[PDB]
Parts: structure tokens; C-alpha cells; sequence
């Protein structure tokens, strides 16, 4: 089966990595504190989508094809703390020093240091997997880890391979506030790599994730253990289709979900939502159908990012629905009303990629995830293009940039090359009006 | 099967999340009130009157039961009844219930609060039906300045009161102020062009003009609101 | 008169999976292979017992098969006669056609040339697939090219399924249709386009329970069977697949049939099944009517259907038809029969009807192309995997053509 | 044919944990709500697995329900099916039916209401409570007017726990009965008086145990359960609930019924468990024997009893039995059965029987209103909390007549 | 051939008709839990009297005659349970609520509701009927439904039909103790419609049917199982004649059946008896001739009535023989025995209108079933007279009755035109004396 590697970069690329796996292995049947399944019967669905037969007593570990790379090391010797015999160890690397909001520290730094050894690492996986068609690497887009190696990690992957799609599953910095005080620099030196080396780059943002986990998962302080769910939830939703060969699985690779989610080759960052937001506190007579989590789908207040989706034009639409479905004709006409409802594309005549598993989610019984590729995220980027802005013209913070290796020559190259890319939705939404 | 039946069972589903989850937190009840008040509207449009009535009521208990009184929620609470009141057409029992919303503000801060404006202006015109002209446009000045005070001059309720207050003034045939009144509110609403306000409000006012142009004896200007009126209407099917 | 079978795609596979579950019954074979009427059309005489199906399950994304192979049907299905590979054509036209397409291509045609020269009168193919993906659309229009060069002069029937007008499905799928269109127009003799629009809402009326890809299929298995059962349960008037082309398709390019199944052990007592043959709404396309005069309509009547009805039924039918002024007053509908119904049914009906109106499905497929390819609105991922602009518009100009082609047959 | 059921009060609620784990025995599900018969009657079908019961647990003094919804039985119950509201209706009727009634009545019909709207075959209420307290006794007061005044047209069925002849157990308690049979004679369709000194000794010749109101209630459970389990499990003779109304009620005040059940896996031969159960001390109520007859007795016998042996024990026992003058001579006993006994159970049996002995229950309670109502005993907790005098000895008048409406029916 | 509906109508008539068409089915050689014959072969004896042709494959289901209608839910379930594809579930009527001894429920209530749904079966099934010659309605005289809708029902068809016999085929209350509370009451209500718009109604008690259950099939406790079997193979014994054409096989019709049983319009309430009463043990050596079969027709414990008809007067009687018979002058001489041993009516000079059917029963090889139009079955009805006047001196129930919309008027005429009934055989004993 296709196989898929799942790289986690920076603290907030393991840590989704952390409940990530967690996920994964929860939904193949697998002991996430082991690696080991249950005694001489097999993973339910396809596990050779993620993981690796290590051993052939099959009661044995499944190492999963995962790579986390960080520079500070107690993110990882947390990981190891709670995954136990799980990852392959060679592939949890770590270092001493850290990044720490500085970008050219993770991408010519200490993380050029670890580029040969991570290298050394996907090789691995990729010898060991069967055909490999997608990488999935989690990071942030804010930090100096994350937003720094994997900056170079995917701009190393691709001039490499390829031939392989790179989702580079990542979290947006939050409009609020900033987790980081140069993270509206951090974010342009990646939208260099996002928006060049990486054919798809699925964005999350805490603002959005800690309103879906108060409002709707109703907590009153929603921690990074339930962000890394909400992401986990949706990213163990779009690989719903990957890995699993059931009843009529709607098998959608990463190739098979970019070529219906990138039009073209400047217009693939991803938003993402998911169905039902229902707490899991067991609310069964209140579990929502499929006429209805469409409704829910595309609030405005319903997608994993900053800015308002129904506020401006989807220009490609993923609806990956996961789970235990009754009505196939009830499904996408309900998404005919939302071909009316919400502003489309001409441009683009249509386009809802609807995959379908019936492999159910662990949380939910009947899930729906969402892949917009919006014309919006050119807004929540605008954000960040402002930001680097007020930030550029005090030249700001120092030499710290600026004596790893960097130029003043180079930062305003990548400073226009987040401007051609939020114009390369602004061209695309009043061409697309 | 049908669409209402459809409206109801949603409607129902988010009411009952809603209570389940101020039975998990007794807190929530402000969001416990929205949801009912879209049950509620449904419940009025297939005449099921109680069963509304009972809805708000339910809402009001838990209001009264909060360790911390909210008297800004019982003032809601009580305007919904007043409303559900009104549309059943149980006239005196709409105008007893907005002026008990009026007295938990008053006895609290919140004399010049946005839900009290609008009291006032709802209150007032019950009392225009129950022939109460003094009454009427006492409540209707003191909703026109507290809307004045939180809004601009310049504002779609500014300009509703002005209107409102039109109306009062023409049916007991105090011409000159019913002009006065429509041409204020004519004023702010030619200003007032996106979502804001619709085009349907914008002829009414020429449609009030034209009668109080009319009773006025200016036949002339009494055709030219008739006809700007007709215009409106007509320019809204694009 | 042995009819090889080739089921490329996820949409193809999901219907042998319908299909040969449905030929097992109306010959009455066990799910395994072997026997529980010309058996030796779609099944291959191993031995005394075990008859092995013409049948290619070429696949993409090789997670179909596994269904098909894992649970009740891994000993019917010869392993010589599949392919599975990774990746999956990734709904994309050029991944299908060229890039993981010439990676099997050899290997079909040599699993296809191994199934037929077990053959000992070998005519048709039935090569069903959707127009709608990159696995089915992609390499079912690069199979039909390497077949037709390969047997030039045998009947290439293609058994399509069109994207819905309802919603998309898939992104790039008015690109996919065109794609393929072009090649179904340029090789097989005549498709029977099928609509999962219709094929929800005919399900929908059969069953009292909201359908699947499972269930709607078997309305498209027993219209794969039920052309090709005047060719095993003979009966009379004789119907093989070389009177598909000959009688349905007047000119050159109007060759996309529009097949309706009826009934939809089930009876019918037969004035009223060519009344639900000839429904509008059982035919299985979303097809125009109010602007749509049909060419050549078809009538394969089989089971419990006496030849003496037709005269009185299908006479008053085609009197409620539409046809061009070019086709005479009670001509212009040919008929078959077959001594044999399909299991669970007591006499079946169906319908290849060539139609204008088939004509707006592909006025539909090139307005959504016409906004969609301007604009490069999906191009780069054919660009970047071999298949030029040049190679896309082109497949553009003949199914405009194509479009005009049933408006010129009017 | 679908019964809510509503559970107000401390003795009802205490009632509702022994009834809904009895009625998850009965239909055999797990104390979670998911299955482990018509199980549409008391369940409501949320999914496929779980089944939410029909019950509001209506409640003052919210510390029954967190015994019920805190140690096994929190999943089970529906939260949009309940209300808890502190203070708790203070043994005190003018609390329960105006002080702290009106609070929550809102509340309690809009969950009754959304609990109807889910029905599709709406029939009856099993309101449980008792007719002592203020809580079971006050807002049962109240529920029982506003369910009367919202469903004009359906039974409802009060299953009331009367104060004990033995001692008070509360001090204003003779006041919150007549209070209360004030508005159970006005609305509610046929009320099953228990009584705590018969549910103490039957349950005391029962267990080798000493009981509690847990073990009390097990008796009325299986009552609650018996007579609406020839709604459920239907057997022959289906008696639905509009027929313990006919049959059993024959004038309009008379609709007070004493119920016993029998055997008191339990097996039983019968021709003693007609004796069991028409036994005068297997009867939960101190009704009067010496001086009574009955109107009309029932039996509902339930498991692997067959209909032959009543022509020979039934009748046998209604010569045994007193009926009054105006009944004839081996009628005025209707029966029913069930295909199902309860689990625990083999052969079970249950007798509404209409009696003019239940006046002497009421003859009690009046002769404790006649004394400490004239010297304004408790009252002032009434005058000072909404109900005033001339509200309570008008319940007096009511009642007083229904004592006499039954030594008018001897 | 003369078609001829079962309708069965309440519990009572339902669980009958539930073992009366599982016996017919069997007795043509009918699968009666699928309705389809053996596979390719005609059903044995003629069909078409009480079935219907569905399908013209000559191995579909053949669809009986009858609609069957209770308030009840449960009971058509039961049936639904346990026919399969049998019926016509277009003719399985049910509701929600039921009636509950409430006479004024099934007659002027929920079985005023089912009257528009139910008439337009029975128009389904005459307008499908060659030409229909009876309608045997299958319920009690106990309870809300049987004999509430039974009397609506009978009353709603001759009214609209007219030229057809109306068989009720009904089960009088056990006087030994009373299923329904109002029982006696229900009874004289429905004595109403099956004196006055019923051709004849057919009794039976279950008084009497346990003891020819207990004494004579030798079981300990005679369940309802076994009481809709003395009633069915009576039932399946009436028409033999109905639906056999076989060797010499006199076919009479219902009409053929109460000219020669219904003597003047207001004493056709016949009793009913069968022989022999075998238990199904195979007591093939204890098999009983046709000279003392009839001496065990005749006994006061063995026709299925609570009254002793050897007591008082038999006016007309109706032998149906139903089996290989090799003796036809020892028969019609042990009745000439009996024309002797029996009380007769002088006012009659000899009733005994003899059936042969050479096809015979399924339990029985020669069985024999009486027809006693009998002056007795008034004394079962003195007591249902009595038992309601002791509930009408008190005026007993409450306002059950008088609340759905009947009157102290009506019921006061409904007592009297049982009074007219009981007194009609009154009328007919001293003057048949
Ligand atoms: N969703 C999620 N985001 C996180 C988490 N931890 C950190 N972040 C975000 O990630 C961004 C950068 O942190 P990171 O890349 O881990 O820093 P680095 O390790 O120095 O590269 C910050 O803006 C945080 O808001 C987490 O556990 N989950
Ligand atoms: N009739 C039918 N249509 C299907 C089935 N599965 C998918 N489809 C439709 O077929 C179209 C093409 O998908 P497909 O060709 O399977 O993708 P590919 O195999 O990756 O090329 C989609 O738009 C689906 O709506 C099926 O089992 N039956
Ligand atoms: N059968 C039964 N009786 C009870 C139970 N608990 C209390 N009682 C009796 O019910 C009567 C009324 O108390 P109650 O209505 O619970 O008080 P309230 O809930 O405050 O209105 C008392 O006299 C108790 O003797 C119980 O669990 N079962
Ligand atoms: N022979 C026979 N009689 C029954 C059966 N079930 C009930 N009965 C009798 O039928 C009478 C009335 O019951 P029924 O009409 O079914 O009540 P309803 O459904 O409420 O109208 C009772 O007196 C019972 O004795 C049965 O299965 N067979």
C-alpha cells in the first residue's frame, strides 16, 4: 500500500506527533505505549500505511515511519518517556542546544547539523517502505525549530526525491498573541520553503483550535494536550483514506488529494476543519447526521485557522467524511446546498473531493473532515506579511538572523516571496469572483 | 416530513444540547436562552403558543435560580414573554411583561441599556393599541434619546423610533409633529445604505410621508413619497 | 462469441465485484468458480467444474481488490489474470495514462493476450470503468487505445460511469471525462454511459433503504448483463454485440448509450414493464429531454417476455418516443430476447437508447472544461506528469464536436 | 403505545432506581442503556445500541438523583430529562405545588414535551410518587394539572405511596395527601395507592431480611412494571392502559386501585398463586376487609401462565372474593397476560383491584385533616407560602365526598 | 369457485385466524410461513376459495383472503412473526393504542379510524374475488376490539355489500370467570350488530374448550395455542365444503350453509362441536367410526359452548363429514339414531344437512363437525343478559361507554335487542316444544 512517512519537526510538530501516533496506533488496533498489538491477531485496517513490520512473530513492535527531529531534547526524551518501545530510536533524534525562535538556527545551524543524520533517517524509511507516496511533516511555522529545519528538511526532501508529495501539516502562529517574538520573521523565512518546496502546506492555527476545544469541545481552558487532538483528530481524518482498504474506502493517497486540492503550483496552503466538534463526554442523542455536520462544516467559526472561510472564496473543497454512513444520496446533496451557500471559485466549476471510510474514528462514529483550500489564507498571511513588516522597517531584532549566515538581500527575497504568495491568492480570488 | 417538523427537530436537538450542557455547568444560560428563543419562534409559527410560553419560562427559572443575579438576562427573558405576549395577541399580558423587564432594570444599572431602548419602543406601541397616547409617547421619547446616547443620530434605531413616533403622531392626527418625525427619520435612513438598514424601511418612510403630506394638504409631495415609494419596491426585484 | 471483460478502476473493480457476483447467478456458478446456458462467454473452462471468468480486475490503488480477494471471492478471480500496483493514479489523467500507466500497460495487454488466446471466437470486450477518475479514466483510456491497435476489428464495449451533475466527487474530473471521451470516441465501438446521479435516485425508488456504491452497482451489473445476454441465453432474435453498433449507432460518433434497466422472484405481467423500460426517469443518465430526440433505442427483453406483447406494447412505445425526423414512423427501436432471466427476476427489460440527449452530459462536461481549462485550474498536475495543453485542447475539439455531432443528429 | 413516565418527589425518584432497574432487566439491557419485547414503551431509541429511558427525573432536595446519576447509573439517564432544584420543596405542599413548583413546572413540561415529541404512539404516564411528602406530594400535585391541562386525551396513571397507618413519618402529612388526592381524583385517570406498612410486611415475609425503601420499592417496581407489561410483552389479552380505565373504574371518582403482586428463578405451580395473589395480606394498602367490597378486581399474570387454568383458580377465587351488590355472579374480574415474566421470575402475577376498603384510607385521612386542620395544626406553613384555607378544606370536600363515593358504591 | 374473506379482527379472532390460516395453508399443501407452494406443483384441493393468485409463476406465494385488524400493535406483529411473505401486509392492519374492553373504542373510536383503511382491503379483496359467497369475521364477544370493531365491521359491510353471508366465527365470554372486566357489557353491544347484521355468528367458549382440550386431547393445561386449534380444525372443518371439489364432495356454501341453518332472521347464533377429539398421539387402534364418532358429536361435553345442548332443543344441524368415508348408509343411520336420541324441534319435521368432503383433515383422517343451531344458546346468553343487568342496576363502569359518544339510551335499546335475542329461542323452545 501507499506508504506515508510522518517527519515531526520543532516542539509543536512532535508534540502533535506525540498524540499523533498516539491516534494512529489507537485506530490500527496497536498499543501506543508498546508498539506491540494485541497477542498473535492482526491491526485492524491497513497498517503498512504508517508502520513498519518489525519482527515476524507477529505479536511484535510495528515501528511506525516517523522521524522527530528537534534540537532541544526534552521533547523527544518526553516522547520516549510515553511511547516506550513504540518509535524506532534511531529516528527520534535530538541535540543540546536548541533553536529557539531563530531561524537560522534550525535551517543553517544546528539544523544543518542534524540534515545529514535526518537524511540518514528518511533513506531509511523510504528503502524500507513499499512505494512511498507522501510525506507528512509536522512543525510549526512559528518557531525556530519547526518553522527553521523544516524549512530545510522539506527544501531537502524534495530536491531529493521529488517525486513524492510533501504535506507539511503546520501551525500557523496565532493572531492574538505570539507564541514567539519573532514569529511573523520565523513564518516568512518558511513561507520561502511552503510555499515553493512543498506541494501542499495544510495550516492550523491556535486561535481557532483553542475556540473549537472551548466553544465546542466545552472546556474552559483548552491545553496543548486537546490543540494536538483537534489537529491529531483531522490529521487522522485526511489519512482516513490512506490507510485504510475497507467496504468502499474512497483510497485517496496525498498525489490523489493535492491534484484535487492544488490548482496551481502557488495555491496549495490547505485549511482544515473537522465534524462533529461534539465533546466526548457521550452525547448520543445529540450526535450529529450528515445533514447537519455539513452545517457545521462551514462555519465561520468551524476551521482550524484565523481568518473567517465563508468571508471569502473556497477555491478547492476536500469533504473527506470517515465512518459508519446509512445515506449516500443524503451525502453530497447536502454539499449541493453548500455548492450554493458558500462562495466557490468559477475558475473552478466544481470541486468537493469526497472521500469515504468506514473505518469509524476512535472519537467519533460518524466524522466528517474538511480540506478547504481557501482564498483566505492569503488573509491570515497578510497577517503575518504586516507583521514582518512593522518588524522590517525598525529592522528589527538584531544581528541574530544576520550573523548565522543570513543577508539583508536575502530576507527581503523571501519577504517578496510571501508577497507573490499572498497576491497569488489575491490574484486568485478576484479572478476567481 | 415537512419543512416546519424538519425546523422543529434541529431546533429541539440544539435546545436539548443546550440544557444538557447547563445541567453539566448551571452557569451557561445565557446560550440556553438563544437556542430557545429560535424553538420558541417555531413553536408560535405552528401556533403552539404554551409550549413557547413554557420554553421561556423554563429559561426564566434558570435566570432566577443563578448564585450571581444577572437582572440583565431576566430583562431579555421577560421581553421574549412580552413578544410571545404580543404575537399571540394577548395584548395587556405583552404590556405587563415589558414593563416588569422595565422594572428589574430600573431597580438594577441598567436604565440606559440597549434592551431597555428597545423595551420602550415595544412597550410604547402596545400602549398606541391599547389607546393610551400619553403613555405611548412618553416610553417612545425615552427610547429615542437612549438610543440617541448609544448609537449616533445616525442610526437604523434612531431612525425606527422616529418612525415609530411618526406613526403615533398621524393616527391621533398631530400632523405637524408626525412630519417632523418622518422627515428626521427620512434623513438618517437616505444616509444609511449597506446591510445596515434595508430598502424595504427606506419606503415605508415615504409611504408615512405621503400620508401625512397628504392629511397635510400638500397632494404634490404626498404623490412624490407615493411615487419614490413605488420605485423602492419595484427596484428590489433587480 | 466468448466476451472478455477488463474492470479498470476503483469504479470498474467495485462493479466486478457487482458484476461477477451477478454472472455467477445467471449461470449459476458458486461464488468460488465452480458449477452449482453458454457458460463459455464470460467464464474460462479450466477444469470440469471451476470456471474461471474472463475478467482483468487492472487496478490502481490495490485496496479495491483486497476487498474482492480478501473476503468470499479470492478463488474465483485468477491472479494471472489482475494487476496491482502503487501508487494509485492519483485521480489524475496523466498518472493513468502515462506515469503509472505505461508501468502496467505491458502487463495488461500480455494478461490480455494470455485470456485470449484461450479464445476459441473471441468478439467483445466489456471494459467497464468510470470517465470520472485517473485509474478508471486514465488507464481505461490508455487500455481502449492499446486494444483497439492490438484487435482493430472486435466490438469494444465500454461501460462508463459519468461524473454527476449533482456535485463534483472529484476536482479534476471535467478534465478526466475529456480526457477519456476523446479515446472512448477514437476506439470503442459503443459506451453505455451511466450517471450516479440517476443511479442514486433509480436505487433510491427501488430500495426502502438509502443505497451504496454496492447497490447502485447492481443496476449497472445487470445493464453489463443484460446487453450481453441475448449473446449467452439466447432465446429468440438473436442479439450479439455486433448489432449494438450496426443498429444503434447511425454515424460515426454517436456511440454513447443511455440503458435503462427494468424492473425496478420479481414479476411483471408486461404492458407496464415497457412503460418502466422506456421511463423517462429509468434511464440512466441525466440525459435532456425537453431538448432531446432520441436516434436508436434498443430493447433486450428477457425472461417471461413473449415476442406477441411487443407489437402491441413496444408499438404504442415508440409512438410516446421522440425520434429524429430522419427515422421512420414505427422503426428506428430494434428488440431482443433472452430464454433466460437473471436470478431474483422473472423478466427483465432493458434499454441502450442512443439519444441527443446524451449530448447535454457532454455539453455539461465541456462547460465545466470550457472555464476550467482557461484558466489552468487544474492543468499543471497533467503538465507536470507528460500530458501537454496542447494534447488537452485538442481532446477538447472533438468532444465539441462530439456535442455538436448529436445536435447535427437532429 | 409508548409511556413516559415521570418520577417527582424522593419517594418517587427512590422508586425510579428500583423501577428503571427493573425495566432494564425486563427488556434485558445493561444498567448503561445499550442492549445486552417492545422496547419503544419505556426506551427511547436515541441509536442503534443505546436505548434512553422515558423518565424525567423530576426532583427537589438534588441529592437522590446523585445517588442515582453518581454511582452506576449516570450514563443511562438522559441530563435533558431531569431537573435538580435547591431548596427542596420542604415537606411542605404550598413549596412543591406554588413556592418551588413554579420554579421548575416550566422546566418540567418542556422535558416532558420534548420527551412527547419524540412519540409516535404516545399513551400513558407513570408519574411515580407519593402522596406524603411535599416534592412527591406537591409538584405531583402540580404535574398532575399541568399534564392533565397540556394532554386532555391521555392516561395518566398516578402510582402514589399514601402515608402509613402505622406511624406519620411526617408531621404535615395527612394535609399533603388530601392536598394531593385532591388533584389525583381530578386528573389523573386511575391511581395505584401503596401503602409503607404493607410494602413493610410482604417485603418482611419475603426477604430473610430486614427491608429498606431499596428493597420496598422492588415490590412497587414490578407493580409499575406489571401493569404496563401487557403493553410491552404482549401475550393474549392485551390490556393496554385505556383499559384499566374502562374495566376497572366504574364511577368517575372510583379510580383508586390496591395492586398486589405474586409469587411473594421464582417458579410457581398456580392454583395458589391465584391464591398469592388474591391473598387480603399480599394487598399493598391497609384497606378496610370487614367492611368491604370490591367494585372490580384485575389480574395481569405474566410468564408461563396459560389461559385454561383461570377458568378453574380464577373463578374459584372470585367466589372467594367480595364484590359489591351491583356486580354479577362470576364477572367483574377482568384479566390479561404476558408472554414474559420478569427476570428473576417464572409465573408472576397482579391484581388493580377497585375496592371500597380504599376508603378506608382515605377515611384515615381525613379523620387526621378533620382534627389538625380545625385547630390549624400545621396550616400557617400553607397560609404563608401561597394555599390558603379556603383552598384546602375545598380538598377536604373533594375528598370527603370520595370517602363517601365509595360507601355509596356498596 | 365462491371465494370467501376471513377477517379477523381483535386478539382474539387474530390468534385464531393466526393457527386458522396456518392450517389451511398446510391443509392445500401450502408452506404457511412463506406462502409459496412446493416448488412447480398446484396446490392439492381448490385454492382459490380462500387464497388469491400472486405471481402467475405457479411457485410464488399465494396470498389468503384475509385482513386482519386490531388496535393493538402486538398482535399483527405476532403474526408478522410468524407468516413471513404469507399475507398481504397491505392487509395486516394495526394501530397504536388499542381499545381495551372499550366496546365504544373499536365501534365508535380507534376502530372508526381503521373503518376508511379497512373497507378499502376488503373492496381489495371482493373487487380481486370471482365472485365471493361469504365473509367469515373472526373475533370475540369479550372485548373492545373483536367485538367493538366486530360490530362496526359487520355492520359497515352488509350495509354496503349486502348479498353476502356474514359468518362471525366468534368467542362468547367463559362463564367460569371473565377475561375483560366489562365483558358483559361488550358482549350485548356486540349482540347488536351479530343479531341484526350478521348472517350468523358461530360460538365458541372458552369454557368448553378447555375441557375438550383437558378431558379430551389429554393435556394438563390447555393453552390458547390449543384453544385456536379445537376452534381452527372446526373452523378448517366448516369449509371443507367451502374449498374442496373433490370425489363426491358436497360443496356448500356459507349462503348453502345458513339457508339450511338460519331458520327465521333472528335465531342464527350457531354452536359448533367436532369429532373426533383424539388426542394427536396416534391412538390408531382407538380411531373412532362414523357410528360412534356421532355419539361423541352429541354429548353435553363436546360442543364448544358453555350451555348443554342435549338439555334443550336443537332446531337446526348441519353434520359436516370431512374425511375417507367407506360407509354412506352407516351414515345418515346413526343420525337417524339421533333424530330419536336428540331434542328436536317440531316447529322443524328434520334438519340435518349432511356435508361429505373426501379430502381430509390434516390432524384427523375421518373427522366429523356439527353445526347445532341450538335453543341453548340463548341460556349462554341468559347469562351474559343477567351479568350485564347486575352491571346496569349499579351502572356499572363510569363513563367509559358514555364518553366516546354512546348514551344511557342506546345501551338501555342494546340490552333489549339482546333481550329480543334471548327471547327469540324463548320464542322458538315452547313453541318448539
Ligand atoms: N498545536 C500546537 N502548537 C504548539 C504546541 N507547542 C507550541 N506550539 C506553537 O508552535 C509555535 C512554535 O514553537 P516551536 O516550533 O515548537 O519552537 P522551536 O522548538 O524553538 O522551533 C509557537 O507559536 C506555539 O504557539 C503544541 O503542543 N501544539
Ligand atoms: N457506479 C459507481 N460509481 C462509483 C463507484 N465508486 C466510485 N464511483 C464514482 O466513479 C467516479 C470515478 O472514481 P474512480 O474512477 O473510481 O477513481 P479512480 O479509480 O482513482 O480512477 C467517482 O466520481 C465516483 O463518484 C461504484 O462503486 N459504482
Ligand atoms: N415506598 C417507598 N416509600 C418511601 C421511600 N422513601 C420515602 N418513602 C415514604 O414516602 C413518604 C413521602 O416522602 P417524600 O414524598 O419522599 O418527601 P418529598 O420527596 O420531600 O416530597 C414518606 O412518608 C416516606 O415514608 C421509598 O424509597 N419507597
Ligand atoms: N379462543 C381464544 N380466545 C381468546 C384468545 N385470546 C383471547 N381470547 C378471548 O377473547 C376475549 C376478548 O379479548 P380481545 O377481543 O382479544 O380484546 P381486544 O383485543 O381488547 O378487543 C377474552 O374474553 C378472551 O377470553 C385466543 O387466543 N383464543
Amino acid at each position: 500500500v501507499n506508504n506515508t512517512i510522518v517527519v515531526s519537526i520543532g516542539q509543536a510538530g512532535n508534540q502533535i506527533a506525540a498524540s499523533f501516533w498516539k491516534t494512529v496506533c489507537l485506530e490500527h488496533g496497536i498499543d501506543p505505549l508498546t508498539g506491540q498489538t494485541a497477542p498473535g491477531v492482526a491491526p485492524r485496517g491497513n497498517w503498512s500505511s504508517f508502520f513498519s513490520k518489525l519482527g515476524e512473530s507477529s505479536s511484535g513492535s510495528y515501528v511506525p515511519r516517523a522521524i522527530m527531529v528537534d534540537l532541544e531534547p526534552s521533547v523527544i526524551d518526553n516522547v520516549k518517556a510515553t511511547s516506550g518501545s513504540l518509535f524506532n530510536p534511531a529516528n527520534l533524534i535530538s541535540r543540546t542546544e536548541g533553536a529557539g525562535g531563530n531561524f537560522a538556527v534550525g535551517y543553517l545551524g544546528a539544523g544543518r547539523e542534524v540534515l545529514p543524520e535526518v537524511m540518514s533517517r528518511l533513506d531509511y524509511e523510504i528503502d524500507k517502505c513499499d512505494n512511498v507516496g507522501g510525506i507528512i511533516v509536522l512543525h510549526a511555522i512559528g518557531g525556530g525549530t519547526g518553522s527553521g529545519f523544516g524549512a530545510l528538511l522539506i527544501e531537502s526532501l524534495k530536491e531529493k526525491y521529488g517525486e513524492i508529495p510533501v504535506l507539511s501539516c503546520a501551525v500557523l502562529p496565532s493572531p492574538q498573541v505570539s507564541s514567539v517574538v519573532t514569529e511573523p520573521y520565523n513564518t516568512v523565512f518558511a513561507l520561502n520553503t511552503l510555499r515553493r518546496s512543498a506541494d501542499a502546506c495544510l495550516i492550523f492555527d491556535n486561535e481557532a483550535l483553542f475556540d473549537l476545544a472551548h466553544r465546542k469541545w466545552n472546556i474552559e481552558s483548552p491545553t496543548v494536550d486537546d490543540l494536538n487532538l483537534l489537529i491529531t483528530e483531522a490529521l487522522a481524518g485526511i489519512t482516513a483514506s490512506m490507510r485504510f482498504s475497507g467496504f468502499l474506502t474512497v483510497e485517496i493517497t496525498l498525489r490523489e488529494l493535492l491534484t484535487n486540492l492544488v490548482p496551481q503550483p502557488s495555491l496549495h496552503f490547505l485549511m482544515c476543519a473537522f465534524a462533529p466538534l461534539t465533546p466526548p463526554d457521550r452525547s448520543k442523542f445529540e450526535e450529529l447526521g450528515i445533514e447537519e455536520m455539513i452545517k457545521s462544516l462551514f462555519d465561520n467559526g468551524s476551521v482550524f485557522a484565523a481568518c473567517s472561510p465563508m468571508e471569502g472564496r473556497f477555491l478547492s473543497t476536500a469533504v473527506l467524511y470517515r465512518g459508519i454512513m446509512e445515506d449516500k444520496p443524503l451525502a453530497d446533496a447536502a454539499l449541493a446546498a453548500m455548492r450554493e451557500k458558500l462562495p466557490l471559485t468559477y475558475w473552478i466549476p466544481t470541486a468537493f473531493k469526497i472521500g469515504y471510510v468506514e473505518q469509524p474514528g476512535i472519537s467519533h462514529r460518524k466524522s466528517m473532515v474538511l480540506l478547504a483550500n481557501n482564498t483566505e489564507i492569503a488573509r491570515v498571511l497578510d497577517r503575518i506579511c504586516h507583521n514582518f513588516d512593522k518588524l522590517w522597517q525598525r529592522k528589527a531584532f538584531a544581528n541574530w538572523y544576520l550573523n548565522e549566515g543570513m543577508s539583508e538581500e536575502q530576507i527581503n527575497v523571501l519577504r517578496a516571496s510571501a508577497q507573490e504568495l499572498v497576491q497569488s491568492y489575491q490574484v486568485a480570488e478576484e479572478s476567481g469572483a | 416530513d415537512t419543512a416546519l417538523e424538519r425546523q422543529i427537530a434541529s431546533a429541539s436537538r440544539s435546545v436539548e444540547e443546550a440544557r444538557r450542557l447547563a445541567y453539566h455547568d448551571p452557569i451557561r444560560v445565557g446560550a440556553l436562552v438563544e437556542q430557545i428563543s429560535v424553538l420558541a419562534d417555531l413553536r408560535q409559527k405552528e401556533g403552539d403558543f404554551r409550549k413557547a410560553e413554557s420554553l421561556y419560562r423554563e429559561a426564566l427559572f434558570r435566570a432566577q435560580e443563578l448564585r450571581k443575579q444577572d437582572p440583565d438576562l431576566l430583562t431579555g427573558i421577560y421581553s421574549l414573554l412580552a413578544h410571545l405576549y404580543d404575537r399571540w395577541g394577548r395584548m395587556d399580558k405583552a404590556a405587563e411583561f415589558y414593563e416588569l423587564a422595565l422594572k428589574i432594570s430600573a431597580e438594577n444599572g441598567l436604565e440606559e441599556s440597549d434592551k431597555v431602548a428597545t423595551i420602550k419602543n415595544n412597550l410604547a406601541m402596545i400602549f398606541k393599541q391599547l389607546r393610551k397616547f400619553e403613555r405611548a409617547e412618553g416610553y417612545y421619547c425615552e427610547a429615542l434619546e437612549t438610543f440617541q446616547r448609544l448609537d449616533g443620530e445616525q442610526s437604523a434605531r434612531v431612525a425606527s423610533v422616529y418612525n415609530n413616533l411618526g406613526v403615533l403622531y398621524y393616527s391621533h392626527m398631530d400632523v405637524d409633529r408626525a412630519q417632523v418625525m418622518h422627515e428626521r427619520a427620512l434623513a438618517i435612513r437616505q444616509n444609511l445604505h449597506e446591510g445596515q438598514m434595508d430598502p424595504a424601511d427606506l419606503s415605508q418612510t415615504f409611504i408615512n410621508l405621503g400620508a401625512v403630506y397628504k392629511a397635510a394638504g400638500d397632494f404634490q409631495k404626498a404623490e412624490a413619497c407615493v411615487d419614490r415609494a413605488k420605485r423602492i419596491r419595484a427596484a428590489m426585484n433587480g | 462469441r466468448e466476451i472478455l471483460s477488463i474492470h479498470v478502476g476503483q469504479c470498474g473493480n467495485q462493479i466486478a465485484d457487482s458484476f461477477w457476483r451477478l454472472a455467477l447467478r445467471e449461470h449459476g456458478l458458486t461464488e468460488a468458480g465452480t458449477l452449482k446456458s453458454n457458460m463459455e462467454v464470460f467464464f474460462h473452462k479450466v477444469r470440469d467444474g471451476k470456471y474461471v471468468p474472463r475478467a482483468v480486475l487492472v487496478d490502481l490503488e490495490p485496496g479495491v481488490i483486497a476487498r474482492i480477494e480478501g473476503g468470499d471471492m479470492s478463488q474465483l478471480f485468477d491472479e494471472s489474470s489482475i494487476v496491482r500496483k502503487i501508487p494509485g493514479a492519483a485521480n489524475n489523467w496523466a498518472r493513468g495514462y502515462n506515469v503509472e500507466g505505461e508501468k502496467v500497460i505491458d502487463q495488461i495487454m500480455n494478461v490480455i493476450d494470455s485470456a485470449v488466446e484461450k479464445t476459441k471466437g473471441l468478439q467483445g470486450f466489456l471494459m467497464t470503468h468510470s470517465i470520472g477518475g485517473g485509474s478508471g479514466s486514465g488507464l481505461g483510456s490508455l487500455i481502449l487505445e492499446r486494444l483497439r491497435q492490438a484487435y482493430p476489428k472486435k466490438r469494444i464495449f465500454t461501460f462508463s460511469v459519468v461524473p454527476s451533475p449533482l456535485i463534483s466527487d472529484s476536482a479534476v474530473e471535467p478534465y478526466n471525462a475529456i480526457l477519456t471521451l476523446q479515446r472512448i470516441l477514437d476506439n470503442a465501438d459503443g459506451a453505455v454511459l451511466l450517471d450516479n446521479e440517476a443511479l442514486f435516485r433509480i436505487a433510491k425508488a427501488k430500495l426502502n433503504r438509502s443505497p451504496n456504491y454496492m447497490d447502485l452497482n447492481n443496476i449497472i451489473a445487470l445493464i453489463v448483463s443484460s446487453v450481453t445476454a441475448s449473446l449467452r441465453f439466447p432465446g429468440k432474435l438473436n442479439t450479439d454485440l455486433s448489432e449494438f453498433v450496426t443498429n444503434l449507432v447511425p454515424f460515426p460518433g454517436n456511440h454513447f448509450l443511455t440503458a435503462s434497466f427494468a424492473p425496478m422472484q420479481v414479476r411483471t405481467n408486461f404492458p407496464d414493464l415497457a412503460r418502466e423500460t422506456f421511463a423517462q426517469d429509468n434511464f440512466t443518465a441525466a440525459i435532456d429531454w425537453q431538448q432531446g430526440v432520441y436516434l436508436a433505442a434498443s430493447a433486450l427483453f428477457r425472461g417471461d417476455v413473449k415476442a406477441k406483447d411487443v407489437d402491441e406494447n413496444m408499438a404504442t412505445i415508440r409512438k410516446s418516443l421522440n425520434y429524429a425526423s430522419y427515422m421512420p414512423a414505427s422503426g428506428g427501436l430494434k428488440l431482443g430476447y433472452a430464454e433466460t432471466a437473471p436470478e431474483g427476476f422473472a423478466s427483465s427489460g432493458l434499454a441502450l437508447v442512443n439519444h441527443t440527449g446524451i449530448a447535454a452530459v457532454f455539453e455539461r462536461l465541456i462547460a465545466q472544461f470550457d472555464i476550467m481549462f482557461d484558466n489552468h485550474a487544474y492543468t499543471h498536475w497533467y503538465e507536470n506528469a507528460g500530458v501537454s495543453r496542447d494534447m488537452m485542447a485538442k481532446a477538447r475539439n472533438q468532444i465539441a464536436t462530439l456535442a455538436q455531432s448529436y445536435r447535427d443528429a437532429s
